[PDB]
């Protein structure tokens, strides 16, 4: 028992761009966001 | 209730394969994939509308290859780019420290 | 029932803040956090034998600014390849011997 091995592993890839994503999705060119809350 | 956050992983790949299997892969997503997806478990996370002339915008900043259909990792850090986007607006820093917010 | 990938999104912050505000942040887990975290909503991911034995490999793979404590940075991350995870996971590869000879 170790998925977290392989699961998370990738994690530290995904971290990379997420910051970048998170950053494209807030751009302001995008439709969709995160409400004050989940609305 | 639902098991909140085993339901977030086990969401991700059930909804994966639900709007995906729709045009093309049950693992692909072109836009108007991600669209229903968005549009059906995640209207709240629209903020204001997604739109067809934004969804060009979306699905291209869900795709850092540009080939308008998102794969799994693009699809899951999708995810906590709405996660970690949040931060601010849910966990309470308006636009407060542009450090980690 | 609740809303899927809504609640994926929203139990991301929420037990963000849940098990992180128990040492130090709320926003910030250090191996305790994460091990009740896991421990409560993510048992199906321990296979309910979690000891700082799996979690080294867990912490290690979500610490990518290498100082050992998950920020949300490292969270998200963690949770949306636990959906990349979920996917593999789905059947678990529960000894698949296949039989050609």
């Amino acid at each position: 028992q170790r998925e977290l091995e392989d699961a998370t592993e990738t994690a530290d890839a995904m971290n990379r761009e997420v910051s970048s994503l998170k950053n494209k999705l807030r751009r302001g060119d995008l439709p969709f966001v995160v409400p004050r809350r989940m609305a | 209730m639902a098991c909140p956050l085993e339901k977030a992983l086990d969401v991700m790949v059930s909804t994966f394969h639900k709007y995906s299997g729709k045009e093309g892969d049950k693992f692909k997503l072109n836009k108007s994939e991600l669209k229903e997806l968005l549009t059906r478990e995640l209207p709240s996370f629209l903020g204001k509308r997604t739109d067809e002339a934004a969804f060009q915008k979306l699905m291209s900043n869900l795709d850092s290859n540009r080939d308008n259909e998102v794969d799994f990792q693009e699809y899951c850090v999708f995810l906590s780019c709405i996660a970690m986007m949040c931060n601010e607006f849910f966990e309470g820093f308006p636009d407060k420290q542009p450090r980690k917010k």
